[PDB]
């Protein structure tokens, strides 16, 4: 019974170490992805305004 | 929506530029018809030498 209890304490504490490591690494994915997608849609914003300004100059042509 | 409104306003501006340019050139051709009359006389006098051998 001693063996069962202290093995369960050790395996659960490394399970929570790997789970908290996964929390920090998936938060790293989350905020890296936040910066990435945010800047990506601002350059796609500038892509949209470039397309419309170009078709306006096509119109005046 | 913001750049589509900019497109529509620019399109109105170029339309009014069009009407100004076309009315100007119609006034211009009114001027060259109302003027340019020795051209008319000489152009009649030139073809009369071509209708006959």
């Amino acid at each position: 019974t001693i063996r069962n209890s202290e093995e369960l304490r050790g395996k659960a504490i490394e399970q929570l170490e790997k789970a908290r490591a996964r929390l920090k690494k998936v938060e790293m994915d989350a905020d890296q992805f936040r910066v990435n997608g945010y800047s990506e849609i601002e350059r796609e914003k500038m892509n949209l305004i470039n397309s419309t300004y170009k078709t306006l100059e096509q119109f005046e042509n | 929506l913001e750049v589509e409104a900019k497109l529509a306003e620019g399109r109105k501006k170029i339309e009014v530029e069009l009407q100004e340019a076309l009315g100007s050139l119609e006034q211009q051709k009114e001027d060259t018809i109302k003027s340019l009359d020795s051209q008319i006389s000489a152009l009649s006098d030139d073809i009369v030498k071509k209708v006959l051998p």
